[PDB]
């Protein structure tokens, strides 16, 4: 598994590296156990902050069926169009969160601007805010967010973040995971026949 | 009449034309023939206030300014019989007593884009004129505070102008940085006058009530600048434009068919209810009379979404104000819509001439099941409101207004009916074969308070269920797409096997359907009020102008006049009673 | 002229026109197929049906064909009559009965007149349930594809190919519903104007194979108004690009120049732009090491060497633009600027210019040529050098029939009648060449003789028309009889036309033509003079002036010059390869700015990646002296960001700045244009050739992409999911996007492409013209640099002596090929098949003397080099002369007039 | 519940877009670019290519699902029933670049929702297998040199 080191957004240190733990110089069975324990607690305790924008927030509340403060949130779900007047607000809320933090882009608009390539819309939240999981759709089905959360859990269980801010390497090593598209290419292509669009 | 509804008409027979001719003289105005369905009159800029007052002072007078916006006519080639103009401003006025409307149009020259303000005659014109200035650059002389309403105040250029690029510019971190700073320094650099507000007895606290993720109710995220005297509201200014996605500008970059997806995204909770007014207006431009089955299909889908929106609105109001699970009932509707459209929130199923596909086999079973589940569920919804003393106590007599306020602020829907004015487009101006359905319009008793508004929405659910039952038991058998040369796309089975239909499809899905030069207008009763589409074709495959009048924009401009003197708690209840979404307000 | 009443509304139209032409020019829409603004009216498809009433009281009129009905005064017609609409829809239905279901897989989809008319007639429902007729297709060569199933029998192809272009290999075969349109047998269409069939055919029977390989729909093409660069005629074209490759070249209507027709060399000879061996980034040669540099590094390093250079000379090219050549002139100095042309070629070009700029005789525009009543071509093989002029000469020769028909009061649009009245009657045409010409079919006489004898004929005709003209001695009585016929034909002509050029390789043939034209002018005749050059900006380089390539080489040879900046010139087509290569090897610095990989680049120290016409903006001057501006079609760095292909003027201007200030200056095109008009007063009209970059239509820039362009968020997704920023244009008034204006009523003259709602086919030009078949509504683009002078030139008294065969020496006669003679077009791959195989032509007698036959390979020495070529027998070629394919790689065009020595059977 | 309990999606559900094949196993796509122009977001890019027989096909087919709104306008625009929105909603990714699918991630091994439709059996353009006159409602070519009147 290769990792991307974000040592100390559009432009920042992104050096592809090897598992820092596997490196013998910094290889300790105890340290590895500690890393796994922290990753386990974080992936099984992702408190969310749903920034409600446009129509995607409505699908999100259906899935909900709260860390009202960005301070208590570990994940910011950008669900809606990134309007010009809203972009400063989104950046401020994300900048009022503490490490570790994650961002899931839900919807074509948050992903790339979607059908709204217009003068009053930022073409993607990834133009100003780092994103971890992208959910295609418009609006993405409530169940799609659940899949995205599970994908984030997997990515979080493989991260190598500093165990303490006073000792060790303060670098966030994120694993270069395999694309879901290539992972499930086989089953998708094998599909042959489908139900005719004639019945309910 | 034998003559088709889409036929271009000058409406000179309308009595108002004779009244204007006998008052201002025959050479004071030019009547334009259109497919809008309303007399269109071109008045001079120096008679706008004179004509307006006369219309306001007539037997059965014009009492409501439905819409006021601008139009850039510098690239319009087909302007035969229209006064010379580089820009124009249109005024849509409605006379409920005579059930008739008039469109007053004023020609402007590029060098002098100045028009007398209409705020004195109709108070709702304040926001419309600000939007016209923001997107066109037309100055309304006499306007109290003419500042941008949809774009940042620092925005350079007028977006809806033809010379203005439509696509997004390169993201600039610097602008975000500066924008973020300005936001952090807003409290320090606050001037009340900039928001139209004035400091009074002093010590009065100006405050910004952010209504986003702190108080999220699927209404969107906006802020209201509140001037308080303790907890009483002395004055408030709703800050909007935070959900503007340039939908009207997109109409000029999309074909008549490729724009349908965008219509559903003006009011997301309405779905097919948003594409009904657009398809009907494009069909008037095309001269298409849709078959009876399409009429009933388009009513059925619309009423399913009308129930969906009301359920969520009633559920949220009751949850916050009082103490009605929408999720379950809303899912059953989404399941039928998904089976028919293949999508839930944004069906984009309606087409120019019909619906994208035919009803899926088994639709009747699903509809019958839902029509056998809601009866009881609705009984629970009303019982609560009827016997929730907490709700009644916190809602009755809050943000109350009468008929005069509803008419002066363009309020439509439950708000207008609560004041006792019985004006529902489905009955007043029947469309989509609604005249073939037996239903009643819930009307209030003279006072539009938070409780009366919600109660009417509950009584509307019962009437919608009645229409859905008639749709299920009287679904006509026949075409789901009109037999017109401009139906888009043509029936697929024929496209797949016939060259003539293949050719028609190829061009209609590529360059686009060519709509002859004309102006159309269709107003419909949406889930939150009267929504309309003023479409202008210059004889091309894309719209020259797509004006979307949305009820939410007007309902948010009445807030200052209806909440002044009340407490912030009352404002939050009012905001809930107004069924509104910021997507409908900002478009 | 006449008052007509269409659907009640009254209109003023020309009574000399047909109702179709009149109503179309009024903006009224009537479906049609068989009628063409240039081919006249025939009345076949019966689609333009309109109801006609006898008076204003007639309520029961008759269905007539608008194309075959005069727009007479007091005409009452209705296009919206229900019966007319029903009949017009029925005509389309009948055409759809046997029409193939191949829209998705046909190359006319979205550009098909038949698709446009089906929709306009409102026919979307099929009632026919029987079988559809099928036809097997034919091979029509490497440019045109055949799909007869998609035919509608409008007869447009046969009427254009045979009655307009005078072709003989296309025809209509069969009868009833089994009518077939194609060649009598499978083979390559032989007409040099066969490509126009793709736009003439209203369906997809004839298509462009050069595009079919990388086919894209019209809505996905980025178009720009450009001028064709394959010869000196300067035809307006609409090059189109998709995914960073030139996909197709379409005709841009110029009612003053090419109107509706191009020639095969310009329509199918652009593949050189899509070659993958083209320079894309600046590269420096360090010994045997090649280093890719960036624009900034390239400028700094080059200026450093140039700053320490004793003398920097610059060699220009007739292929380069006026701005590009001027930039080199300013960088090296006018005294050190040399036109990359041979001394003789420059002399002939300057003589041709002097005739047009100081001869006192009007030079006609391409379309105006079709109105002369007598033509004399002296030494110019137009069909192979300026093909579009040959097409115009053909229409001029057909004037006799039009005149004869007008005498019988027959309408100008009734072509069938005009042709029957005419029969084989034609206006006098006389052509002179070293051998056979393609215009021999319509010529009254063809003089096949050495260039000297061809010139003597001109001096002779001049003396006969005016005794004051120098007389010629040695004319045999037989020739004198033939000369008299030409003299009487030119003397009897009311509007004579003399056509010459620099392709003959003789200064005397240009002087002879000048004398003949002066003689006719003296006799008070509307004489016209036309001179055919060789390249797109030959006349422009001629006006600018400069030393010859020979003089430039001598500077480098004496060593007086150390640095040579060559601009878009291979140098081997204008001078000996041995001399050029040696001279370029003695230069400390050799910089080459070209958009194509040439041989001289191999030993260049620095090679700047210049842009081609598709990726550049500039002004070129045609043979008539019209300065026309071409605009950039697409950004070369959009897909590949590493690409640094800049305009030659931008490269040279920046280098000059870095040389003087050590700072780079990539200026705007307008600034360079302003510099040219200020420094060179002769090239001052270039400023008015096109509006500047500040020009707007109601605030909007002109657009290059159609409004339905697709793939905006997916075309470059493979490179980066993040969509790139719209390429910006600071040089022209065109946007590299659809966010602009392409209205048919926009007050402009530069139209990137023709599209109007309901008209997606090339028939959409009708909505961009003042009158269908006329000129662009707001004027045709282009400015003539010079007007006819008040005074003329004195007669040239230098009559050459008759040609004499010399044992040993073999005069090289110039044979030109539309496919092969041009440099860039030969690089295009699709031209390899059409181009001729290498040959030498010999007089049958000379072949017998050398004891060689057809096919025999013969060895001969030119510049100290033995070359072997297969022998071809040319009876028309006079003895003592050998025929070589001028321009074909190896045979440089300069060889014309030179002599071969050791000509013997090889091996 | 999800993901343990799968979700019933109706047959017309507008989800992951796939390219389909004809009952003969050949790709149904002819690279006409109708789905792309009809697309309101411009998230489809393809290039026409031709087999030696003369069959049109997409040399490359790219769909940016980061911009896709799953509206079905492209599926409604095919004259060949090749592009189809299938009942699938799980397409979440880690990098946006991986939301750009190519033909390898789109071309399935079956006919999809439309079981038996071949445009090439309706077209008049000859291909390997179908010669002139072998399409539906198509007569056999009659030579102009035929002796029959
Ligand atoms: S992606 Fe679609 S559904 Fe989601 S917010 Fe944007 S427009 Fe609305
Ligand atoms: S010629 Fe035109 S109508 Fe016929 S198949 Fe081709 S595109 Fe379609
Ligand atoms: S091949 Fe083209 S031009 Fe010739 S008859 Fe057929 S459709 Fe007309
Ligand atoms: S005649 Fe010359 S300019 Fe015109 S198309 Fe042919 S090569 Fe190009
Ligand atoms: S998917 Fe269908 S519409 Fe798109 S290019 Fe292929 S055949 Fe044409
Ligand atoms: S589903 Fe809609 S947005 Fe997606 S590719 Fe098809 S047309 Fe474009
Ligand atoms: S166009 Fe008039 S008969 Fe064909
Ligand atoms: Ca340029
Ligand atoms: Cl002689």
């Amino acid at each position: 598994m290769d990792y991307t080191l974000t040592r100390i957004y559009p432009l920042q240190k992104q050096e592809i590296v090897t598992d820092p733990l596997e490196q013998e110089v910094n290889k300790n069975v105890f340290m590895g156990k500690l890393n796994d324990m922290v990753n386990w607690g974080r992936k099984n305790s992702i408190w969310p902050y749903n920034f409600g924008l446009s129509c995607c927030y409505v699908e999100m509340v259906t899935s909900f069926t709260l860390r009202a403060s960005p301070r208590q949130a570990d994940l910011m779900v950008v669900a809606g169009t990134c309007f010009t007047k809203m972009a400063p607000v989104i950046q401020r809320l994300y900048d009022q969160m503490l490490e570790p933090k994650w961002v899931i882009s839900m919807g074509a608009c948050a992903n790339s601007g979607g059908m709204y390539d217009i003068y009053s819309v930022v073409q993607g939240v990834d133009k100003f805010i780092p994103v971890d999981v992208y959910i295609p759709g418009c609006p993405p089905r409530p169940e799609a967010y659940m899949q995205a959360l599970m994908l984030l859990q997997e990515s979080i269980g493989k991260e190598r973040r500093p165990l303490s801010w006073v000792v060790g390497d303060q670098g966030v090593y994120r694993a270069n995971m395999q694309s879901e598209r290539e992972r499930k290419r086989g089953e998708r292509i094998a599909v042959t026949n489908l139900r005719t669009p004639d019945e309910i | 009449a034998q003559e088709p509804a889409w036929q271009t008409r000058d409406h000179l027979d309308d009595p108002v034309i004779g009244e204007l001719r006998n008052r201002f003289g025959p050479d004071a105005f030019t009547v334009q023939a259109t497919r809008t369905g309303v007399p269109v009159v071109w008045i001079k800029r120096e008679q706008l206030l004179e004509v307006g007052d006369f219309l306001k002072k007539l037997p059965k007078p014009y009492v409501m300014l439905f819409d006021l916006h601008g139009m850039d006519e510098r690239l319009r080639t087909h302007r035969e019989g229209l006064p010379a103009a580089d820009f124009s401003v249109f005024y849509h006025l409605i006379s409920i007593d005579r059930n008739r409307d008039i469109m007053l149009k004023v020609a402007l020259a590029e060098n002098d884009l100045h028009v007398p303000t209409f705020t004195k005659l109709f108070p709702n014109a304040n926001w419309y004129e600000r939007e016209t200035w923001d997107l066109f650059g037309i100055t309304f002389d006499g306007h109290p505070n003419l500042r941008r309403i949809m774009m940042p105040q620092t925005w350079k250029g007028h977006p809806l102008r033809k010379d203005y690029p439509a696509r997004a510019t390169e993201f600039s971190p610097f602008e975000l940085t500066k924008a973020k700073q300005d936001l952090e320094m807003e409290a320090l650099t606050f001037k009340p006058e900039e928001w139209g507000m004035k400091r009074g007895t002093e010590n009065e606290d100006f405050m910004f009530l952010n209504l986003g993720p702190n108080h999220p109710s699927a209404h969107g995220a906006f802020r209201i600048v509140l001037q308080l005297d303790g907890e009483e509201i002395v004055d408030c200014v709703p800050d909007i434009g935070y959900h503007h996605r340039g939908a009207e500008k997109m109409g000029e970059r999309q074909s008549w068919h490729s724009y349908i997806p965008y219509t559903d995204r003006i009011e997301y909770l309405g779905g097919c209810v948003n594409e009904m007014p657009y398809v009907l207006a494009v069909e008037k431009l095309a001269g298409i009379t849709v078959p009876d089955r399409v009429n009933v299909i388009r009513v059925m889908l619309s009423e399913l979404f009308r129930i969906n929106s009301h359920l969520l609105y009633i559920s949220t109001f009751i949850q916050d104000v009082g103490a009605f699970f929408a999720f379950t009932d809303r899912q059953k509707i989404y399941d039928l819509v998904e089976a028919i459209t293949g999508f839930r929130m944004h069906p984009a199923w309606f087409r120019i001439g019909g619906v994208a596909h035919d009803l899926p086999r088994g639709w009747d079973r699903l509809l019958r099941e839902f029509l056998d589940w809601m009866p009881k569920r609705l009984a629970s919804y009303e019982k609560a409101a009827l016997q929730n003393t907490i709700l009644k106590g916190r809602s009755q007599g809050v943000a109350a207004y009468g008929a005069k306020e509803a008419l002066e602020w363009g309020t439509t829907g439950a708000g207008l009916r609560a004041t006792g004015i019985d004006f529902d487009v489905r009955k007043a101006r029947p469309y989509s074969g609604y005249e073939n359905f037996d239903f009643e319009i819930p009307v209030g008793g003279g006072v539009s308070d938070c409780y009366t508004r919600v109660m009417l929405k509950v009584e509307e659910l019962r009437q919608s269920l009645r229409i859905l039952e008639q749709c299920l038991n009287n679904m006509p058998e026949g075409p789901f797409k009109a037999d017109h040369p401009l139906t888009t796309p043509p029936p697929k089975e024929r496209t797949l096997q016939h060259i003539e239909t293949l050719i028609t499809h190829f061009l209609q899905v590529s360059w686009g359907p060519v709509m002859p030069a004309n102006e159309s207008f269709q107003m419909i009763e949406a889930t939150k009020g009267i929504n309309s589409y003023y479409l202008t074709s210059d004889g091309s495959t894309m719209s020259y102008r797509t004006r979307v009048r949305t009820p939410s924009f007007a309902h948010l401009q009445q807030i200052p006049a209806a909440i002044r003197g009340s407490l912030v708690s009352d404002l939050i209840v009012y905001l809930g009673s107004i069924d509104f979404v910021m997507s409908d307000v900002d478009r | 002229m006449a008052t007509i009443h269409v659907d009640g509304k009254e209109y003023e139209v020309n009574g000399a026109d047909n109702l179709l032409e009149a109503c179309l020019s009024l903006g009224l829409d009537i479906p049609y197929f068989c009628w063409h603004p240039a081919l006249g009216s025939v009345g076949a498809c019966r689609q333009c049906a309109v109801k006609q009433y006898q008076n204003a009281e007639d309520t029961r009129g008759r269905l007539v064909m608008s194309c075959m009905t005069p727009a007479s005064d007091g005409t009452f017609i209705s296009i919206d009559d229900e019966e007319a609409k029903q009949f017009r829809e029925s005509v389309v239905e009948w055409l759809m009965t046997n029409h193939p279901h191949d829209c998705p897989v046909c190359e006319e989809g979205g550009n098909c007149h038949l698709q446009d008319m089906t929709v306009m007639t409102g026919h979307s429902f099929r009632r026919y349930r029987f079988t559809k007729r099928t036809h097997r297709n034919q091979d029509l060569g490497p440019f045109i594809s055949h799909e007869m199933n998609r035919c509608i029998a409008c007869y447009r192809c046969v009427r254009y190919y045979k009655d307009y272009a005078d072709g003989t290999d296309l025809g209509v075969y069969g009868a009833h519903d089994n009518v077939y349109f194609g060649r009598p047998e499978d083979g390559t269409l032989e007409s040099e104007f066969s490509g126009n069939l793709v736009e003439i055919c209203p369906t997809g029977v004839f298509t462009d194979k050069t595009h079919s390989e990388r086919y894209n729909r019209k809505w996905d093409m980025q178009f720009a108004p450009s001028i064709c660069q394959q010869c000196s005629i300067g035809c307006n074209i609409s090059p189109g690009e998709r995914y960073g490759e030139l996909r197709r070249i379409e005709n841009r209507y110029n009612g003053t120049v090419n109107h509706y027709f191009l020639c095969d060399r310009g329509r199918f000879g652009y593949g050189y732009v899509n070659l993958k061996d083209r320079p894309r980034q600046p590269v420096q040669r360090r010994g045997d090491d090649f280093i890719t540099l960036n624009a900034e590094q390239a400028m700094q390093g080059a200026a450093d060497i140039l700053r320490q250079s004793k003398k920097v000379i610059g060699i220009g090219s007739p292929r380069a633009s006026v701005e590009s050549n001027f930039a080199l002139r300013e960088l090296v100095g006018e005294e050190n600027f040399y036109t990359g042309i041979a001394h003789g070629e420059q002399e002939r070009l300057q003589l041709a210019l002097k005739v047009l700029r100081e001869g006192g005789i009007y030079t006609p525009a391409l379309r105006e040529i079709e109105s002369y009543d007598a033509v004399l071509v002296l030494g110019e093989d137009v069909t192979q050098t300026g093909a579009r002029v040959a097409l115009a000469v053909r229409q001029a020769v057909k004037g006799k029939a039009r005149e004869m028909a007008a005498a019988q009061k027959v309408a100008d649009w009734q072509i069938a009648a005009i042709l029957n009245i005419g029969q084989r009657a034609k206006h006098p045409l006389f052509v002179t060449n070293v051998d056979d010409t393609r215009l021999d079919d319509i010529a009254a006489w063809t003089y096949r003789a050495p260039v000297e004898d061809q010139a003597r004929l001109g001096f002779a005709i001049a003396h006969a028309l005016d005794n004051s003209a120098p007389a010629v001695d040695g004319i045999e009585p037989e020739l004198q009889s033939k000369i008299d016929v030409i003299v009487q034909a030119l003397a009897g002509a009311k509007k004579p036309l003399i056509i010459s050029g620099t392709n003959a390789g003789s200064l005397e043939v240009i002087q002879a033509a000048a004398n003949v034209a002066k003689a006719l002018k003296g006799r008070g005749a509307d004489v016209g003079i036309t001179m055919i050059a060789r390249s797109v900006n030959s006349m422009g380089l001629g006006i600018m002036g400069g030393g010859s390539l020979e003089e430039a080489l001598t500077e480098l040879e004496t060593g007086r010059a150390d640095a040579v900046v060559v601009l878009e010139n291979d140098l081997h087509r204008h001078a000996s390869a041995i001399r050029v290569n040696a001279a370029l090897a003695k230069a400390p610095l050799v910089m080459v700015v070209d958009h194509q990989r040439t041989a001289i680049m191999e030993n260049a120290h620095l090679v700047l990646s210049a842009a081609s016409f598709a990726e550049s903006d500039g002004t070129v001057i045609n043979n008539e002296g019209r300065a026309q501006r071409f605009f950039q079609v697409y950004d070369p760095a959009y897909y590949d960001s590493k690409t640094v292909m800049l305009e030659s003027w931008r490269w040279l201007h920046s280098l000059h700045s870095t040389l003087l200030s050590r700072e780079v200056d990539w200026t705007q095109l307008d600034h360079v244009i302003d510099a040219v008009v200020a420094k060179i007063p002769e090239l001052a009209g270039i400023k008015d050739a096109a509006p500047d970059a500040t020009f707007r239509i109601r605030g909007q820039k002109l657009a290059r992409e159609p409004h339905r362009y697709s793939g905006r968020t997916a075309m470059r997704a493979n490179i980066s999911v993040h969509e790139p920023r719209q390429p910006q244009d600071i040089d022209t008034m065109f946007t590299f996007s659809m966010e602009g204006n392409n209205q048919p009523t926009a007050h402009r003259s530069q139209v990137p492409f023709a599209w109007a709602p309901g008209w997606n086919s090339p028939q959409a030009w009708n909505k961009f013209q003042d009158e269908v078949g006329g000129k662009l509504r707001f004027g045709d683009p282009g400015v003539r640099l010079f007007e006819t002078s008040e005074n003329g030139l004195d007669y040239f008294t230098s009559v050459p002596a008759r040609f004499q065969p010399q044992d040993g020496k073999w005069r090289i006669a110039p044979y030109y090929h539309l496919f092969g003679s041009d440099e860039l077009s030969q690089r295009a791959p699709v031209f390899q098949s059409r181009m001729p195989q290498p040959y030498i032509k010999l007089n049958p007698a000379d072949a017998a003397k050398l004891g060689v036959n057809a096919g025999t390979r013969v060895s001969f020495s030119y510049d100290g080099n033995t070359v072997t070529l297969p022998v071809e027998i040319a009876e028309g070629l006079t003895a003592g002369q050998v025929g070589l394919p001028m321009g074909m790689s190896g045979i440089a065009p300069v060889l014309a007039g030179a002599h071969l020595e050791d000509l013997k059977e090889a091996q | 519940m999800y993901p343990e309990e799968p979700v019933y999606l109706p047959p017309r559900y507008r989800g992951r877009i796939v390219l389909t094949r004809d009952p003969d196993g050949e790709e149904r796509c002819v690279a006409c670019n109708l789905c792309a122009v009809a697309c309101p977001v411009g998230c489809i890019s393809l290039q026409k290519a031709e087999t030696k027989d003369g069959r049109w096909y997409p040399e490359f087919f790219r769909i940016n699902f980061s911009r896709c709104i799953f509206c079905g306008l492209c599926e409604e625009a095919c004259p060949t029933t090749a592009i189809q929105l299938t009942p699938d909603f799980e397409m979440g990714e880690y990098k946006r670049q991986d939301l750009v699918y190519e033909k390898e991630d789109l071309l399935i091994s079956g006919p999809g929702k439309y079981p038996e439709y071949n445009f090439y059996r309706m077209a008049g353009m000859a291909i390997d297998g179908k010669d002139k006159g072998e399409a539906e409602n198509e007569a056999k070519p009659i030579d102009v040199k035929s002796l029959l009147p």
